[PDB]
């Protein structure tokens, strides 16, 4: 449970944002990049596992399952890499209804953000921040505390 | 630019 | 206590490393940028604030203390921009010796990594992880989540 | 390059 992370991959402007959502909470981090590739991914996966306690990856797709790159950041980092194929359906859907979530917040901020990254990383405070009563941010320093002890 | 990442 | 973070700049390879260091817990966040300026801190800073709840940020030098682009990210993220005196003493030498730790783990892993930026969150991994008994990425959470009830 | 960034 704590240590649990599902990737997500969703495109606008012609770029990438890359997400990881924290499975227990919906806490996430995003950031954007010009394409999805291993290189790409495994970095990502490097900075999460610095900042959280990272057990379980479930990945995106089957090419970042199957890269030597993600398996090697996976590999130095701790984290056991596994699938993300929606075994319970109701995933694709709430993976689904974030991305749109996030796109809408993406446009609220865009004009006060010379680049997407500014507005991607403007969505994620307000997604992380938002209450309904705990938000994401809280209930994954909860979660992790509770592990802890 | 009078963005928050650029005020110029 | 639980919101106040110090800003840290240090040099390697002819780049500039942006450090945040979360004071009650000595756990950082860190990137590669080519050189320390407003726009980039502020984007740093607005990373940050969507990932812990950053009441506090003592900035690391006067220009950054000064620059608009930096304040217009401190206000948008709901941060007090603090300056970064060491009131108490002892704080310039902590930060010295993070550094001199953090780049002597950046040389112990430069290899394993094609590029710095790789290199410095393996350092971050690195730091976060250790114990000497909590690591500090234990602390940082044990301390939010005391705050939060 | 055989390097965790980048195994190629
Ligand atoms: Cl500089």
């Amino acid at each position: 449970s704590p240590g649990i992370w599902q990737l997500d991959c969703t495109h606008l402007e012609g770029k990438v944002i890359l997400v990881a959502v924290h499975v227990a909470s919906g806490y996430i981090e995003a950031e954007v990049i010009p394409a999805e590739t291993g290189q790409e991914t495994a970095y990502f996966l490097l900075k999460l596992a610095g900042r959280w306690p990272v057990k379980t990856v479930h990945t995106d797709n089957g090419s970042n399952f199957t890269s030597t790159t993600v398996k090697a950041a996976c590999w130095w980092a701790g984290i056991k890499q596994e699938d993300g194929i929606p075994y319970n359906p109701q995933s694709q859907g709430v993976i689904e209804s974030m991305n749109k979530e996030l796109k809408k917040i993406i446009g609220q901020v865009r004009d006060q953000a010379e680049h997407l990254k500014t507005a991607v990383q403007m969505a994620v405070f307000i997604h992380n921040h938002k209450r309904k009563g705990y938000s994401a941010g809280e209930r994954i320093v909860d979660i992790i505390a509770t592990d802890i002890q | 630019s009078l963005k928050i990442d650029n005020m110029d």
